[PDB]
């Protein structure tokens, strides 16, 4: 199936076991499943502070 | 409970050139002893308590030399193998400047004395003359070559005769060969005299006529070794079964113990990066450094690690200070003599597996989570040789990945990474032996179909003439409504990496011909065909466009319809500037002894290699040369068979020059079909 | 001075250091120190104005010694000296370089004569017409 690649900018190297989550995005024709960005090929995204746990990130330093 | 002393180990590294003799020296030890493996030691003639022996084989060949390096760092002493009749090899000096950078106290085991040309003494001065060591024999060679009997020890000053009946395991004391007397002696005041340098209390004994006793003897020559002054030289040769014995005595007499070796340093995870230490202590908190992984096919991961502090038990959540991992230890087991007994007490000093380590590589710290510390950390060298490898198939494809990762973990002189321009996978490796290795296990252990070749060159497109006036009209006032539009482009080349866009784009419309909402529009148009060269369709650089002149149409002008116009125009007015395809020239670094240098530049010649100067440095000339991409591969072995192995190269990427007109019209052809 | 074994005439300058790399050339298939060099030679440089690269060499002894082997600015860089008209080698025929008078030459031959060795002062000068031309001059009182 095809599925959809969340955040901004991705950590991908074609090859990378990377792990489905339900979802359709409403605007690719033919992509009904999202990915999930904090668990075994991507991790915490960068950038963020606000809800953390959708794009995996752990809560920042302080 | 004292049950067998830290003080009684032995963590020991056998180390010789490619081709010497060391793991058959390794198995004869197994053999006597009765058997990474952990082996016991009694002594030759039973004289000592149990001693327990770690041996790690390291390896022969200098594509494999990072194992070595590993290895030195996490070991306390260490056993050179030399050949008898090659004597000092350019790989010998390689291995003594790593365990030189460790500080490991070493001893010296000169082997196959059986062979023709075995000389010891020539190889004793080689030691000292090529390696800048202090080699003190404590043996002399009974014969050499055939008449290779047995060794004097110089410290008994007997000779030492194995039976060759029951494969050496026992040995008679002799007197020494009357013809040997005089040599015996002199060596044997030579390491007297190497033994009272130790101290003052020593040299006053000797100085004023005082014969020192065995043990102060072995005391003293024992203290140099453990500072590394000099290097105790052991001789013998296996088959008829000689030497080995009498070297795995000097091991336990003069080879440091755990307790005997400084502190290992760290760093707190404190982030202040706080200098701390970690003694040889069962009662310090716990911390291991693991140095090898290896990919079981009945157990998954192995990783091999050294506890230096405190005690660990099988099934231990301990932390990965470096990668900040909590990680619960697997199945451990020891190489007890001929079992593997698991072990639920990894104490300090031991060497042990754990099984199933997920977030561990080599180089990582495994502490308690109560005392984090960071060992000093691996520094790995940067892989010298690459090459493309293509799957045969899709499934080859995804299992190529898994296979490369599984090889990348436990090696990591070993790079993968998919080349952005090719989009061709590159392995990347310490040598072509070593890359030949990598490459047979991922077609064997993993079996992935795969084909290996060369990098491909990134080829890149210009213009070598200005061309003025080009129009571009996209008129398709057709389908509904019209689409109109229309621009006069200037095309030059510009200087090769004058501008870090590779590209220019100057507005010089007058008279509003073209709308300036437009203007976008065009310049997006020129950069997205740039993407794509009209000639062989690489990305065009260097390159400057002039926009001067255009029109619009009120109701048919549309903002890609000036970009098709403008796409027209570039393609029309690139084929009329002379377009030519590009090359990438690699700066080349070799570092050669002065003798082998010659051979090193008529290779670089045939590779098209302008040679711009030299560097004649200590090793012998530091030769530079801009050499293109598709000739610098392969080189890691060619170079390996010019010099006998003692060149190291360099290589960088330099500029993007011009392909020369033979090479870039091939390739052009060769696309064309 | 030794044998022609460890024979190389060298040194264009002191300040440019290295005698190794391109501008020092040579230390090839010889085997020899390069900061052991100099030294001697910075008691030394300061009596030869720079732009006259002076000919020197590396004898290396038995006993693992060098240093080096004096002889005074030449013929070729002293005419990009005492004329002022540098290397441009190639053109005597061609079209005019520079015409040298005769005393010119002269006034520094006792000085080059201390560089070239065959017998005197005076009969030094036709070899200072020599590399001259070859750098394009013409000599004429
Ligand atoms: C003798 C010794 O201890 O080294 C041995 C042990 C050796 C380093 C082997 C080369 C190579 O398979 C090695 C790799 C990286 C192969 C891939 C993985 O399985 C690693 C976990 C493994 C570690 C050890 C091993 C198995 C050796 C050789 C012999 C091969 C000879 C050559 C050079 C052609 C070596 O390089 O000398
Ligand atoms: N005759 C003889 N052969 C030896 C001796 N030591 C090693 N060999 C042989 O030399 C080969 C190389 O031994 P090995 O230990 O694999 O060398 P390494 O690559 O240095 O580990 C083996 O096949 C042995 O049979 C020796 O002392 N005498």
């Amino acid at each position: 199936v095809t599925s959809y690649i969340g955040g901004e900018g991705h950590n991908l190297q074609e090859h990378s076991v990377i792990l489905i989550r339900g979802g359709r995005v409403k605007d690719l024709p033919g992509v009904r499943y999202h990915t999930v960005r904090g668990a075994l090929d991507c991790s915490g995204v960068k950038d963020r502070k606000q809800a953390r746990s959708k794009y995996g990130v752990k809560r920042p330093k302080a | 409970a004292r049950t067998t002393p830290i003080a009684r180990y032995r963590n020991i590294g056998i180390s010789a050139h490619i081709d010497a003799g060391k793991t058959t020296t390794t198995e004869r030890i197994l053999f006597y002893t009765g058997v990474a493996t952990t082996a016991f030691w009694s002594g030759m003639a039973k004289q000592y308590e149990p001693h327990r022996i770690n041996i790690i084989d390291t390896p022969g060949h200098v594509d494999f030399t990072i194992e070595v390096e590993r290895s030195m760092r996490v070991l306390d002493g260490a056993v050179m193998v030399y050949c008898a009749v090659g004597g000092v090899q350019p790989q010998s000096e390689t291995v003594w400047r790593q365990a030189n950078k460790y500080k490991v106290p070493r001893i010296a085991f000169v082997n196959k004395m059986d062979r023709m040309g075995a000389n010891f003494l020539k190889v004793v001065n080689q030691i000292k003359t090529r390696l800048g060591a202090n080699p003190v024999p404590l043996q002399l060679a009974i014969g050499a070559e055939e008449h290779f009997t047995g060794v004097v020890d110089l410290v008994k000053m007997k000779a030492i005769n194995w039976n060759d009946a029951d494969q050496g395991v026992t040995f008679e004391y002799e007197d020494i060969p009357a013809d040997m007397v005089e040599l015996a002696n002199e060596w044997h005041q030579n390491l007297i005299e190497s033994a009272a340098e130790a101290s003052e209390e020593l040299m006053e004994k000797y100085l004023g006529g005082e014969e020192l006793t065995e043990a102060e003897i072995k005391g003293a020559l024992r203290q140099r070794v453990l500072n590394n002054e000099i290097i105790l030289v052991t001789c013998g040769s296996a088959f008829k079964n000689k030497g080995v014995q009498a070297m795995l005595d000097a091991v336990i007499d003069y080879l440091p113990s755990p307790v005997d070796v400084p502190a290992i340093n760290g760093i707190l995870d404190d982030g202040k990066d706080t200098p701390a230490e970690r003694h040889a202590s069962d009662d310090e908190p716990f911390s291991a450094l693991a140095f090898k992984i290896a990919t079981d096919p009945f157990v998954g991961n192995l990783t091999f690690f050294r506890v230096y502090s405190g005690v660990v038990n099988s099934g231990d959540t301990v932390l990965n200070s470096v990668k900040a991992a909590r990680e619960r230890f697997g199945r451990i087991v020891q190489m007890h003599a001929n079992k593997r007994e698991e072990i639920k007490e990894v104490r300090a000093g031991d060497i042990a597996a754990a099984i199933g380590l997920k977030d561990v590589t080599t180089g990582d710290t495994l502490c308690d989570p109560d005392a984090p510390i960071i060992l000093e950390r691996m520094e790995f060298p940067e892989p010298v040789i690459s090459i493309a490898v293509e799957p045969k198939t899709k499934a080859d494809q995804e299992k190529m990945g898994l296979a490369l990762g599984r090889l990348a973990k436990e090696d990591p002189s070993f790079r993968v990474w998919t080349d952005e321009e090719s989009n061709q996978t590159i392995i990347a490796g310490m040598g072509e032996l070593h890359l030949d290795i990598i490459v047979d296990r991922m077609k064997r252990e993993f079996n992935v179909e795969a084909n290996v070749g060369k990098p491909q060159v990134a080829y890149r497109e210009t213009i070598r003439q200005k061309v003025t006036d080009v129009e571009g009209k996209h008129a398709k006032q057709s389908g509904g409504r019209g689409q109109y539009g229309h621009v006069v482009i200037d095309m030059y080349p510009l200087e090769p990496g004058s501008n870090p866009k590779g590209y220019e784009f100057i507005n010089d419309i007058k008279g509003g011909v073209i709308p300036g909402e437009y203007i976008p529009a065009v310049d997006k148009g020129i950069q997205e065909q740039l993407k794509a060269g009209p000639l062989a369709g690489y990305p065009v650089v260097d390159m400057g466009i002039r926009l001067h002149f255009g029109s619009y149409h009120d109701v048919d002008s549309s903002e890609l319809a000036f970009k098709l116009a403008a796409s027209i125009a570039f393609k029309e007015g690139f084929k009329k500037a002379k377009p030519v395809l590009l090359e990438p020239i690699m700066k080349v670094e070799v570092e050669t002894p002065e003798e082998n240098t010659g051979d090193v530049i008529g290779d670089l010649s045939r590779r098209r290699g302008m040679l711009k100067g030299q560097e004649s440095e200590v090793t012998g000339v530091k030769i530079h040369a801009e050499v293109p991409l598709s000739e610098m591969f392969g080189y890691a072995t060619q170079l390996r068979s010019l010099t006998k192995g003692r060149a190291s190269y360099t290589m960088e990427f330099l500029k993007y020059d011009e392909a020369p007109s033979n090479v870039a019209q091939a390739v052009i052809e060769a696309r064309g079909k | 001075a030794k044998k022609v074994q460890a024979y190389v005439k060298l040194q264009v300058a002191a300040g440019m250091a290295n005698p190794s790399p391109p501008v020092g050339p040579a230390l090839g298939q010889q085997g020899v120190n390069i900061m052991e060099f100099c030294k001697a030679f910075n008691a030394k440089t300061d009596s030869i104005e720079k732009g006259l690269p002076i000919p020197v060499v590396i004898t290396v002894y038995a006993d693992r010694s060098f240093t080096f082997v004096t002889k005074t600015p030449p013929a070729a860089v002293l005419l990009k000296k005492a004329a002022g008209i540098k290397s441009g080698s190639g053109k005597p025929n061609k079209d005019k370089v520079g015409k040298i008078s005769r005393a010119q030459l002269q006034e520094i031959a006792q000085t080059k004569a201390a560089d070239m060795t065959g017998a005197d002062i005076e009969a030094m000068t036709r070899s200072i017409e020599g590399t001259a031309r070859s750098m394009g001059l013409v000599v004429e009182d």
